[PDB]
RNA sequence: AUUGUUGAUUUUGUGGGUGGUGGUGCAUGUGAUGCCCGUUCUGGCGCGCGCUACACUGA
């Protein structure tokens, strides 16, 4: 009995931003991120490729890996949810760098490409698309409770904590409320980096579970319960 | 009248939902009036054009392709009249000629023994020399 | 029950001369979009053609824009004034020179 | 002739063979139109012998036969320009016939088929049809589209609009049926004709150039009988089936009720009422298009990122202006 | 492989390997 | 969108109102009660919107 | 006729995807 | 238990990564890659677009870190498009890094098995099928095929049956890949899917479908 | 015919089989072995000041 819309042209949805605080978004949070840049050519060090340097430089190296923050963001940007517009991704680096993700950027897939990308973000501070018509990466101030939705709540991925189904935990939450899931990227430490900001701990899995595979199993939770298919 | 939203099924429709789904596609009755003469009670805004639909299956290659377009979406805000007004059969088989892309001619794997039938396998049974 | 406007309907996309204009732009920052076509070319080109500059591009009617047209192919026939339409790397071999010597100074 | 030139015999016979190829096609065609009735048999053994010869020319040859066919249907729209039915003869009807055999039809963009699929529809709508023979014509016809279109099953309105005159045609108006424009009224089938005999339904060809109630009774059977064929095949798959077959409906109720011997109608008829049971006329639902995702851009950067030559020559400037300052201090 | 190019002929490819769409193009226009 | 202005002031929009995706041919304000106003659209529905 | 409303009308008329690579260079 | 491709009773689900472009190449030999080896494969010939591993990198990863492989549940099979059949062993853990993980093919690909001191990465005789569960359901992820919830997808299917999904590690190519192996192809969104998020939602449905958790 | 004088070695037209001074392992060199799949030159900044913008409190 209702009328139909006047155009029917599928339109891409909107792109989320942190100035937008009201949409119900699905905030991901990649803390302990391991970037950082050093003159050899300024490159972006990794655990394998640089041991020496991150020695001298006085750095254990188990926790020089930009490796998994790569698989992540992957995970994450072509995860169904992101195309949809309802995913925008933080990145916390260790030494305190917060860096806002566009939904709309495509990283190189390859990781060589993509330490070539964070080199000039961190120095340059932001990253232009190839056409130049938004920044796709771009350095932002801390804290990150600024840039986050007014309304939102905050977890973090705990192997400690209760194991959930993460479809359930979404569907009895409020609705214009907005999601923030904290990632630990880092290979190995305390599950405390966001406990400052974050009111409650939960687990996805009883076993445990890699930082690409459990945002990657979140999001299919949150992509069933609000259906996005 | 392109569609009708109601009869769209969705994966996550609920059992019940497709169980009501059915019994509306079972009910449906095409209440278009033909004979009516006046154009405000032929009840034609509650019927669909199923006719529009056959013709993306017409024999001509182009003819079926702007058939086609009420399957795209309306992106294009009109269509110049005066561009498609005054075709004839005549018009179509010259510009069919006057073509702008150039094809190999193909040719059947097929073999018929016989054009016509007679008064093994026949080309045009019913037709006899 | 039959109503048709002889001005027309409004138009939401024109073309001049091959350059397509949005509708709903005003008529001088729509004709600033072709090349060559400036905010002071258009409002000239706007004046010689009478057309009523608070119009949106929409509006106009199809003589005024073969009017525009005429005027912007045919500028000095309708009277638009005229005025409107290796030693450097000796001297860097020089100063490389000079800097040598000051080096010898020194 | 093909022996006495194959092209390992000497430089040029492919030429030669490949206009050979055209040329033996237009003698086809050529012996169709002759008289042939006196000696049928013959004809039978030469026209398909000839069929047989051309097909393994087309083979190797089908550049110069498909220049030569598309040759044909110009000349063929040409006469029809002028003569209308006139022009058209039997070897036309074999010519199409032909092309079928040698060329793939069931292709939605041909060289030969699509302008011979067209040139046909033009007779199925233009021409009269007032005439037994002229119908006779129309029936051959729609034998030739339906085996054109015998894997691909595409619609063509015309024969929509072809079977609706002749079935009138023959039971000439009821009043009934306005909407369809006749051509002829006057050759109504007699009540008298009995429809039950065993009437051959197959229109031999050289009975046209001769073309009664025998005949017209045949004429109709095998029309009727490619009528229940396409029902079948193409009609029944089309979504707006039960539009395409209304009014082919009554006309056939017409049938039955004016002679009820007649048994061709209620099976047609019957077969028709089985269809639109089982086919469910839903409203169609064209314009779910899938989303559209967000739009991607490329990110642009450096591949080493690093932290004209006039500005060069002003940055050295300062450095030796610097440089000499100090030294005369 | 006969039969296989004779379905993707029926479904529009046209052996120049190019579509019916490509062939629609300027075609109503004049 | 149905849009207010303020009368003999066209430079600024008081309110504005997106009654539907439709033409909105008929907004009229409701005469014994100032802050009402209705408005109608090709969607076919009179939506009764309040400043 | 054509030929006066066809001169009126010449007025009125007017991405990657799953694993696809940025370009090389 | 460590399932492997003599037991075929178990109910499991497989993966099958096709047109995986694993090649070596010696100028020693070493893994190719589209961005290393440009001018390399032009001599060879073969388009550097489909000469990316990093994918078949990236899709083991999440397939080997699911839930469901650590509960002794899937099984992987990748199929290079050069014809050669690998089983992967569930237990394994492949190095995190592309270029260690190159390092590894080049090793399975000449050595033909990889072994600790049951090999963990082996070359084995095509045709799948054989290796394949002797009650199996065959699938390939169709961007155009309808789209299914892969929870429903499972549940309807029977229990003593396996599952394997074809997925397409080929950056871009039409599937047909499985078509002859396969018997039905299903769409899993609308938008097109990675082949690394694709395996992983499927995954995910395995999971909540069996209740691995 | 053709070669570079020479004498049927070639040349032309139409068809047309061939992966092969190919690798790599296996079995006492052999195997209708498994597995896949060149030549010669010519070039090669760090630390600091000041000012203007990123609009409607504006152009």
């Amino acid at each position: 009995q209702k009328a139909l819309p006047a155009s029917l042209v599928p339109q891409a949805p909107p792109v989320l931003t942190s100035k937008d605080k009201i949409t119900k978004r699905m905030i991901v949070v990649l803390a302990m991120a391991s970037l950082e840049t050093h003159k050899i050519k300024y490159v972006l060090l990794n655990c394998d490729d640089h041991q020496g340097l991150l020695k001298k430089m006085g750095r254990d190296i188990s926790e020089a890996r930009p490796d998994i923050t790569h698989q992540c963001l992957l995970t994450l940007l072509d995860s169904p949810i992101n195309k949809a517009g309802k995913l925008q991704v933080y990145i916390q680096t260790s030494r305190g760098i917060l860096i806002e993700v566009n939904p709309t950027v495509r990283i190189p897939r390859t990781f060589k490409r993509f330490s070539g990308l964070m080199v000039q973000l961190l120095h340059k501070l932001s990253i232009r698309s190839v056409n130049s018509e938004e920044k796709l990466l771009k350095v932002i101030k801390n804290p990150i409770t600024d840039h986050l939705p007014t309304k939102c709540r905050k977890v973090t991925l705990s192997f400690d904590a209760p194991v959930i189904r993460v479809q359930d935990y979404i569907e009895k939450l409020d609705d214009d409320e907005s999601i923030c899931v904290f990632v630990g990227a880092m290979a190995r430490g305390k599950d405390n980096f966001a406990d400052e900001y974050v009111d409650e701990k939960v687990g996805l899995s009883n076993y445990p579970l890699s930082a690409s595979v459990a945002c990657s199993k979140f999001c299919h939770g949150a992509e069933d319960a609000w259906n996005i298919l | 009248m392109l569609h009708n939203p109601a009869f769209i099924s969705n994966p996550f429709q609920t059992p019940d939902q497709v169980a009501n789904l059915k019994t509306l596609k079972e009910n449906y009755v095409d209440p278009f009036d033909v004979h009516e003469s006046d154009p405000e009670l032929t009840h034609a805004l509650d019927s669909s054009l199923w006719e529009l639909a056959s013709l993306m299956e017409h024999y001509h290659p182009n003819v079926a392709t702007l058939a086609k377009i009420f399957a795209q979406p309306f992106k294009k805000l009109s269509y110049n009249m005066e561009d498609f007004l005054d075709w004839n059969y005549d018009s179509l088989l010259n510009a069919e000629s006057s073509r702008k892309l150039k094809t190999l001619p193909t040719l059947e794997f097929e073999a018929f023994t016989n054009v016509f039938d007679n008064e093994g396998n026949v080309y045009l049974p019913g037709v006899a020399w | 029950s039959l109503v048709v406007q002889e001005q027309g309907s409004f138009q939401h996309i024109l073309r001049l001369l091959n350059t397509n204009v949005d509708g709903n732009i005003k008529i001088v920052y729509a004709l600033t979009t072709i090349k060559g076509v400036g905010r002071r070319y258009s409002n000239l080109v706007c004046k010689k053609a009478d057309v009523d500059l608070h119009k949106r591009a929409g509006e106009l009617t199809q003589e005024e824009l073969e009017r525009i047209v005429q005027i912007m192919q045919n500028p000095t026939h309708y009277k638009i004034p005229a005025w409107f339409l290796t030693l450097a790397n000796n001297v860097e071999s020089k100063l490389r020179d000079d800097l040598e010597r000051l080096k010898k100074i020194r | 002739i093909i022996k006495a030139y194959q092209p390992k015999l000497a430089e040029g016979n492919k030429e030669k063979l490949g206009k050979f190829t055209a040329v033996l096609l237009r003698h086809i065609i050529f012996l169709s139109n002759q008289n042939y009735l006196k000696n049928v048999q013959s004809f039978k053994r030469t026209q398909n012998a000839l069929i047989s010869i051309l097909k393994s020319l087309s083979e190797k040859y089908n550049r110069e036969l498909s220049e030569e066919c598309r040759d044909y249907i110009n000349e063929m729209q040409a006469r029809y320009k002028k003569n209308h039915f006139d022009a058209l003869s039997n070897g036309d009807l074999v010519f199409f016939s032909i092309i079928g055999i040698l060329f793939s039809t069931s292709d939605q963009y041909h060289l030969v088929i699509t302008p011979a699929l067209i040139l046909m529809s033009q007779f199925l709508e233009q021409i009269k049809f007032n005439s037994l023979k002229r119908i006779a014509f129309g029936a051959v016809l729609v034998r030739i589209v339906s085996q054109y279109q015998r894997i691909s099953k595409r619609y063509i309105p015309e024969v929509v609009y072809f079977f609706q005159k002749i079935l009138l045609t023959f039971i000439v108006k009821p009043l009934d049926f306005e909407n369809i424009r006749l051509d002829s009224y006057e050759l109504g089938l007699p009540l008298d004709v009995d429809f039950t005999k065993k009437r051959s339904t197959i229109i031999p060809l050289h009975t046209l150039s001769t073309m009664p109630v025998d005949q017209c009774v045949s004429v109709l059977l095998n029309v009727m009988e490619s009528l229940d064929a396409t029902i079948s095949t193409v009609w029944k798959s089309l979504p707006a089936f039960n539009e395409i077959i209304l009014p082919i409906q009554q006309l056939l109720s017409a049938y039955t009720s004016k002679y009820s011997d007649f048994e061709k109608p209620r099976n047609i008829l019957n077969k028709v009422e089985k269809l639109t049971k089982f086919t469910e006329h839903i409203p169609l639902a064209l314009q779910n298009h899938k989303p559209v995702s967000i739009p991607t851009h490329a990110p642009k950067y450096e591949e080493n990122f690093n932290p004209k030559m006039k500005a060069q020559l002003k940055k050295e400037r300062k450095f030796t202006m610097k440089e000499i300052r100090k030294d005369a201090k | 492989e006969l039969e296989q190019q004779r379905l993707d002929r029926m479904n529009g490819m046209i052996e120049l390997e190019r579509g019916v769409e490509d062939l629609d193009d300027g075609f109503w226009e004049n | 969108l149905v849009s207010v202005y303020d009368s003999y002031n066209p430079r600024t929009i008081l309110l504005s109102i997106n009654a539907s995706t439709h033409p909105t041919h008929v907004t009229k304000f409701h005469t014994q009660d100032n802050k009402i106003l209705a408005t109608a659209s090709d969607d076919r529905v009179t939506r009764l919107w309040d400043i | 006729d054509k030929k006066a409303r066809r001169r009126t009308l010449r007025f009125y008329t007017s991405r990657f995807k799953g694993d696809d690579d940025i370009p090389y260079k």
